[PDB]
């Protein structure tokens, strides 16, 4: 839909939720990302990713050092925050009001 | 890794063409294969087991001589920018992956021939962006540019640290003792040519310090009496076959590090070198190290040939250049000689006795070679050798200094 | 002297002297922090209404930049007089933290190393624990950069700084702060180009150049990466953008790499435009460079567009109409808008993918790096002189016809104007008495 | 029941106990790493690590 | 690669040919017709991933 | 005024300024266009005709080379045009 | 299968049998009296109606 590909074709007066609903996905998405595997001195049977190296479709790190624990800035998990975030507004909404 | 390369097509001997058959392309690089690694494909452990003594490519450089001559027709991107053709064959595509015949809706432009051009990585950015796979080229390149930039044998560098080997190189080494030069002279261009690595890697260091070793041995300064942290080459019987040489491990006295850090060019002056497989083996193994590392001085122009005078990022004349030094084999032998019967080796009888039998091999060398020319003259359009003068043979060159930077190197 | 929808004048003009660098006495850094009002010191607020006490957008500073809010900040975002009021508590707080170690009279001549502050600052007021970096504070600048000194521990020092023996990874901090009442649809806004998201993009430092070697063929299968190589700031780094786009700056026509080149862009004209030769200044080319992932051959992308601008740029060349020091949205869509009209691009300067060419008449002066090297188009038209800007006038203008000795026949000349006139115009007849 | 008890680590033990249940919503800093707020409360045995 | 909301960007089709094309003359034709196509795609259950 | 500005963004990005300036909108179809725009109903049928040479042809004959029915509100035959009257 | 049959008018009739199918997605003017879009393809049996 064109007003997916660019939410400000939707009037906020006439569609408030889909409007926020496209921009909280286009900002919220979450941003692939890349890492290495293997070991050059083998070689690598990669065709279209430069050899020993992997796509990854979430943003990741290194290992951590020392003990994990539960965090709350991973993208995941905002990612989570703002849908829940968002379908409380939903809730709120005149439409759900009225029934 | 290395982002950048410096390179030098060959040179025309006055004839007006790169030098090499439409048969040697689809003999030598055909097949829509990969050419960029190739080198060793038709080498072996000796002369005895190949066909270097008749016919199309009648010696040991022969077919590494017209790789080189060959990739001087198409490796116009790093010094144009652009792919072209030549005699209706280009790459097949951006990567220069492999040779075809060019297509016949949108031909590329023909190339216009010339001789000695120089090349650089930065001309061709396609190539920076996509390192990890057209790795292999780096090597080759370098190679090439390494034999181009001399008559008689090809150029290449050694040097020795102040510090011991470290353990790895020495681990690596123990594992490699019995094997014969040829046989390492593969690996090391294997190692090198089929992904990117950093100068930093134990492998580098290892196949620097077998140069050095080689060398060393090479000279008859390190022996089975004296050698560098136990390890030292053994060659062969002049008697028999002289040109082969194997690792070995002693009890010998390790000789002492020297005070400080040596290094130098090196090449065979002369053309018994075409036909002498320790001189390709060894010189193709230290150009690896080379290869990965790039240069690490501008090379000494003083004693090049006219082409080679002030070449950009490779030869110079100023502060910060590199003496090239240079040996005929023969004065080499009777020089090794002289230094196995000063350690006691051998007896005085006997030193005598090896400079005639290796005197003697030596001749058919010559005797072969000489002959070799004039049934492939090089006005038939294709050089399997190169060409020379009959007082090639005889030059002493800077051997005294080469044996002295030995002196100098393994104290 | 056009590029695409670019226009340029025939003249060049950039400054002649590069300002070095100088790191931060502990002495300096107390006293901006106890600094009685941090507005104009430590932050400041491009969006000020007096009318009320409200701003929404805030530019931050060297101390601050580096932090990256946690989300639960960025989601709920407080006003400027909380704003305000959070920034003064958190600031004196640090500074207790800083003077309970370290008592100024020992230490007040040493140099805090600008890496290890700002990611210790940004840890402080994410509510982290920052006692790991209080131990490698300072750094002897006589012997060695503030990179080296922190490779010396070559481990994961935290989860946000991993540092190897070569080199140093961490998010890029947020030099733009918004404040509750943010709106990228207002036109009227000042232009953050995404800056203001946490995660923006990635920072690499490295100490030496097979180091860069090494990151980039990480980097390699990801997005464009993107370098300075005149005056890399606190020293030599990659920085990886993030793969996403931002919202309301042209009609979806933008990836955040992008975003970065054009901002960057617009700084290096503006520089060109007002630069000096009494003046020495900080990098003389304000322009990214892409490294990886990138095509030479093609300009039917923004990202193109505006690195084959760049290559020009560096030449100390300036744009017809004057930009503002702080655009606002509109501005920034004007100059896109532009960017991606119809037209040739330039052609003097190739490109090459980690070295710039610079034409030997420019004033630009090369910096003792290998990145830069002279070049020599053939028909360059340009020529070194400043050139000033004139105020827009209220009025429509009059000139009066000279002419030059070329003439043109008529039918010449009907035919230019039969496709060029307003042929059926509307008027107005005014009073004649 | 705090300070019923005879041990010296009982206040930061109550103090910790409920920091874990809060660790959602309102975040602290932990001194000595590899230690996180949601680590469990009676852990805490060490006067290093208030 | 993973692209992400990028229109121009999304890949339809994987391809890989047994045979070379410019022997067939295929040179100029569109590559879906000169290369084979994979096509599997798995049903998941967004409930076991939520 | 939102609407407006929209309308003209979707206008530029389709038919560069600098290659169109000098061409006649029809205004039947500029004003069906612009009405299901601000009815938020896709127009993308609309914006391949918005032009026409008035020097060969009148606003209806420009439209009546495509007999079918547009969209709902938008019918054209071979001879005539019905829409609604705005 | 066409041009394997001998009858003239097969290029027509191929012609309008893909026309046939698409006369809701692409509907075009067929300049013939008496004949439309979704007249059955196979009865284009004669010059004229071309």
């Amino acid at each position: 839909p064109p007003g997916f590909l660019n939410p400000q074709l939707i009037n906020p007066q006439q569609a408030p939720l889909l409007r926020a609903f496209a921009e909280h996905i286009r900002a919220n998405w979450p941003q692939p990302s890349e890492f290495g595997y293997g070991s050059t001195l083998q070689g690598s049977a990669n065709l279209f990713i430069p050899p020993n190296r992997m796509v990854y479709p979430w943003p990741n790190q290194p290992l951590p050092r020392l003990t994990v624990a539960p965090t709350y800035d991973s993208a995941m998990s905002n990612w989570i925050s703002t849908t829940i975030a968002f379908f409380i507004r939903v809730v709120n909404s005149v439409n759900m009001t009225a029934t | 890794a290395q982002r950048q390369f410096f390179g030098l097509t060959y040179n025309f001997y006055g004839q007006p063409a790169p030098l090499f058959d439409l048969n040697d392309l689809q003999e030598l690089a055909g097949c829509y294969a990969r050419p960029w690694t190739s080198r060793f494909s038709h080498l072996a452990i000796s002369t005895g087991s190949l066909p270097v003594w008749s016919a199309r490519y009648p010696s040991v450089a022969s077919r590494n001589i017209i790789v080189n001559t060959l990739l001087g027709a198409h490796l116009n991107p790093f010094a144009g920018g652009q792919v072209t053709s030549h005699q209706g064959i280009t790459w097949r595509d951006p990567v220069l992956s492999s040779l075809a015949p060019v297509p016949a809706i949108q031909p590329p432009p023909v190339w216009a021939v010339a001789e000695n051009v120089p090349l650089d990585s930065n001309n061709y950015p396609t190539y920076v962006l996509n390192l990890s796979s057209m790795w292999p080229i780096n090597q080759d390149v370098h190679i090439m540019t390494m034999w181009a930039l001399s008559d008689q044998g090809p150029i290449y560098h050694l040097e020795v640290p102040v510090d011991p080997m470290p353990a790895a190189t020495t681990a690596a080494l123990m594992a490699y003792i019995g094997v014969p030069i040829a046989h390492l002279a593969q690996t090391a261009y294997r190692f090198a040519g089929q992904l990117p690595q950093s100068p930093d890697s134990t492998m580098v260091s290892t196949i620097r310090w077998l140069s050095a070793i080689w060398f060393g041995s090479l000279t008859g300064r390190l022996n089975r009496s004296r050698t560098c942290n136990g390890f030292y080459f053994e060659f062969a019987k002049p008697a028999l076959n002289p040109d082969q040489a194997v690792l070995k491990w002693n009890d010998g006295a390790r000789a002492a590090p020297p005070a400080a850090a040596q290094s130098s060019y090196m090449r065979c002056i002369s053309p018994h070198w075409q036909h002498q497989i320790v001189e390709v083996a060894g010189a193709l193994m230290s150009q690896s190290v080379t290869a990965v590392t790039g240069l690490p001085a501008l090379i000494d122009e003083a004693t090049l040939p006219a082409w080679s005078q002030g070449v950009a990022n490779l030869t110079g004349n100023g502060q910060g250049v590199v003496p090239c030094l240079d040996y005929n084999p023969v004065p080499m032998a009777a020089a090794r000689h002289l230094q196995w019967r000063q350690d006691g080796l051998i007896t005085a009888a006997q030193e005598a006795q090896l400079n005639n039998d290796y005197t003697a091999y030596a001749l058919t060398i010559e005797r072969h070679l000489t002959a070799m020319l004039v049934a492939n003259p090089i006005a038939a359009g294709r050089m399997p050798i190169q060409p020379f003068n009959a007082a090639d043979f005889g030059q002493a060159g800077q051997t005294a200094a080469a044996v002295a930077l030995a002196q100098a190197m393994f104290v | 002297a056009a590029v695409f929808g670019i226009q340029l004048v025939p003249k060049l003009n950039t400054s002649t002297t590069r300002r070095t660098f100088l790191p931060l006495r502990f002495d300096l850094l107390l006293d901006r922090l106890q600094s009685t009002n941090l507005h104009g010191v430590l932050y400041r607020a491009l969006d000020f209404n007096p009318v009320d006490r409200s701003a929404t957008v805030i530019q931050t500073y060297p101390p601050l930049n580096a932090w990256s809010p946690h989300p639960a900040f960025i989601e709920n975002p407080l006003d400027y007089r909380d704003w305000t009021e959070f920034i003064h508590d958190r600031a004196l707080a640090f500074v207790g933290v800083l003077t309970q170690r370290y008592p100024l009279t020992q230490n007040a001549q040493r140099y805090t190393n600008p890496l290890v502050l700002g990611a210790a600052f940004g840890d402080f007021l994410n509510a982290r624990s920052i006692d790991i970096f209080l131990d490698r504070l300072f750094y002897g600048p006589t012997q060695e950069s503030p990179i080296t000194s922190i490779t010396k521990f070559p481990y994961q020092w935290t989860i946000d700084f991993n540092v190897t023996a070569d080199s140093v990874r961490t998010p890029a901090g947020c030099k733009y702060i918004t404040l509750y009442g943010y709106d990228p649809s207002r036109p009227s806004t000042p232009a953050t180009y995404g800056k203001h998201r946490p995660t923006y993009a990635t920072v690499f430092y490295y100490s030496t150049l097979p180091a860069r070697s090494r990151l980039l063929a990480n980097l390699a299968a990801g997005p464009t990466v993107l370098e300075h190589f005149d005056s890399p700031t606190y020293g030599p780094h990659l920085l990886l953008p993030q793969t996403g786009d931002v919202l309301g700056y042209s009609s979806s026509l933008i990836s955040q790499a992008a975003l970065l080149m054009v901002e960057s862009v617009m700084d290096a004209l503006r520089d060109n435009a007002n630069a000096s030769a009494s003046t020495a200044v900080t990098r003389l080319d304000q322009s990214y460079h892409p490294v990886t992932s990138f095509d030479p051959s093609t300009f039917n992308t923004l990202l193109q567009r505006a690195t084959n601008l760049a290559l020009l740029a560096v030449q100390g060349v300036q744009s017809e109409s004057a930009i503002p020091a702080i655009p606002t949205m509109s501005d920034v869509r004007s100059f896109v808008a532009r960017l991606m009209a119809e037209g040739d691009p330039q052609q003097w300067f190739p490109y090459r993918v980690d070295q710039i060419l610079y034409w030997p008449e420019s004033p630009f002066v090369p910096p003792i790096g290998p990145f830069y090297a002279p070049f020599r188009p053939v028909n360059f038209p340009f020529t070194t002189g400043s050139y000033t800007v004139v105020p827009d006038a209220s009025r429509p203008l009059r000139l009066l016809p000279q002419y030059r000795n070329a003439t043109i026949t008529v039918q010449q000349a009907d035919d230019a104007y039969e496709d060029t006139a307003l042929s059926p115009l509307i008027t107005t007849h005014g009073f004649c008495v | 029941a705090g300070p019923m008890t005879s041990d010296p680590h009982s206040p930061v033990k109550v103090f910790m106990a409920l920091a874990n249940l809060l660790a959602q919503p309102e975040p602290i800093a932990i001194g000595v790493p590899g230690m996180h707020q949601t680590t469990p409360a009676s852990q805490f045995s060490h006067p290093g690590v208030w | 690669p993973f692209t992400r909301l990028v229109q121009n960007d999304v890949i339809t089709n994987v391809l890989v040919a047994r045979v070379d094309p410019a022997q067939r003359g295929d040179a100029a034709v569109d590559i879906r017709a000169t290369h084979a196509t994979f096509a599997a795609a798995l049903p998941v259950d967004p409930a076991a991933i939520v």
